[PDB]
């Protein structure tokens, strides 16, 4: 993380929307009287469709499982679709745009739709934490170090 | 190790519907 | 919304929630080219369970099959369940409580969950018109001893 | 039923009583 | 200036949340029969906050006004706050962090929180196009060089 | 000539929409130290307009205050408006229809919109209580009457 | 700052109703 | 024949709330 890099990139968000939404609690009566301490098993799956030349749909499947041991608390799956314009860049920069940067746009939409569904099933708030796929792709190609908190205030 | 709530991971294929960006091997 | 309250009729809402939610837009960005109000179809299934002494959960599988032109727009199904502390009821009116007034409580929440997922899927909004099905049940029940029921708990 | 475009009207079968409404086991 | 690849400067997100939200459809019952020609004004506000040693919360309040010629369609204003632990390597180096890449963290969330209120206010799909501030600040830091093209000819 | 019953009537939902939003988390970054169910204060406020004849646009302003201990945590507010076509009926019969029933349709939509802004402010689970607002008037307008179990024993 | 749990009160001002929900006059 | 959807531009200030964030032009 010290790179200059060109922008160029012919990018425009065409339309964002929830293609698929789901929330399952078949144990809903029984699970509400349980002590709330779930093992949140995430799942991240990738999907797309070509609508035209340079017009491509980025879908990211975000699937949140919650299990209080053998008791399944719930399952939730939101597949956030987003139509984006891709041109200008090619190779690993285009791969950065698609496999990190474009579903980063879709991340807060998928996030709110899951946490809403949790609260619709009357389970306590489960907000997804910010995952930088982008910064994880910044990790390769080079060496990765990290400075610590120095703790400095003066007046 | 990650000192954060769950946190996702990178993708085996770099997710590319446009062309197909990856190593040829 | 109401029934024959000539007894010690009890009805204290414990809780309303979603045991199952679904929204499926398969043709989504292709079908958005069809910018108009989709042909919407409502469907119902029965499901419920006894949780405790005079405490009973009622579930309605509300289904919305929507289609733009001659193809699918979106498929939106919510199994809206709700627990109610009910007592002081006898005979066929016990079947009316769960077959009219309890689904009547769940109908605003079923409609809302669907309507929200429609707007999230960026389709033209659709609010289901309120029906007094309670009354239609009463007319039929009060002119027969045919107290029928199905054992169905797939929820 | 009388499902209509968007109407409850009448359930496919009489829902349940509070009596048992389930297999007793 | 961090000329060598190493990643000396370091980033950790503690928390991201809206500290203020406001949607206003002033003429909402009237505005749906009006001429839909959205002339959307963009207005940026900045808010500073220091919570602890090396714990700095930068906030960006994004304002979106939509006007149908002379009549206001709606308003959507979201103060997107974010607690960011930023330290190790100061000056224009850190200025590119807090004033360029940290905006890019909050901006998808601030987009979505606006888009959500628009969708809840039953208006057509509205997404503000992604602007990579950070790359164009590298353009002034030490220019944009390093044209990568790691290509893969295959389908 | 004049039977004491809901004569004719006409009810249809035209369009439901969020007209206005407010969220203010004053003590937000600091008050997160306090984790429990925040001290709530809901405040219900009126906003209305008659668009045409037989067409009334009913809004329900749901103001929310939430506090952690001795200080305010967050503030939320939604104005869920809804156009409804109501006709035929007149007097106390329509005073209840717009005074309870129409806002009660809009209550679930406002409810989720509050809990959304709470979730965006990363605050504890805040869900509004399920009330049958129509029943509150209905129990006043009905004479309460029941029966009793009868026995006999001679020793 | 107050301390309570939800609210919901029967409107003391009532709701502003329809002026003659019969004849567009 | 091309157009562009509404977008932001570079923040004409570059905010620096943190101490020691010296910007020598």
């Amino acid at each position: 993380m010290s790179e200059q890099n060109n922008t160029e990139m012919t990018f425009q968000i065409q339309r964002i929307y929830t293609k698929d939404i789901s929330f399952e609690a078949p144990n809903a009566p029984h699970v509400f009287q349980k002590d709330w301490q779930p093992e949140v098993k995430l799942d991240l799956d990738t999907a797309s469709s070509q609508l035209a030349d340079d017009v491509y749909e980025v879908v990211l499947r975000v699937t949140v499982t919650a299990s209080l041991g053998e008791e399944t608390a719930f399952l939730c799956e939101v597949q956030q679709g987003g139509i984006f314009s891709i041109a200008g860049i090619e190779g690993t920069q285009m791969a950065h745009c698609l496999g990190a940067y474009c579903p980063n746009i879709l991340f807060p939409y998928a996030r709110e739709c899951i946490t809403s569904m949790v609260s619709r099933g009357t389970f306590p708030q489960l907000n997804l934490a910010p995952v930088n796929f982008d910064a994880l792709f910044m990790n390769y190609l080079q060496q990765q170090a990290g400075e610590g908190t120095e703790e400095h205030q003066d007046a | 190790m990650k000192q954060s709530t769950i946190a996702l991971a990178l993708l085996p294929l770099l997710f590319t519907p446009v062309t197909k960006a990856r190593t040829p091997e």
